[PDB]
């Protein structure tokens, strides 16, 4: 189950 | 090679508005895979960010 964090969005 | 596509094996993790959501067995054209997790791409004609961890590119 791949877990992605939005706290590292393109910035 | 140069990975620049988003093929969703599962649903989409796009919870934001500036993002993009795909579905199972879908092909997406990535515009910017530069990033350690979230890359900016677009599905068909919709532009938005996607989880590079949830889905993987497709070298064709």
């Amino acid at each position: 189950a791949p877990s992605i964090d939005r706290s590292t969005k393109p910035a | 090679g140069r990975v620049r596509w988003a093929r969703a094996l599962y649903d989409f993790e796009a919870l934001e508005e500036d993002e993009l959501g795909f579905r199972s067995g879908e092909v997406v054209e990535v515009l910017d895979s530069s990033n350690p997790s979230w890359w900016t791409g677009r599905l068909h004609n919709k532009l938005g960010l996607f989880p590079a961890n949830y889905v993987a590119p497709m070298m064709r």
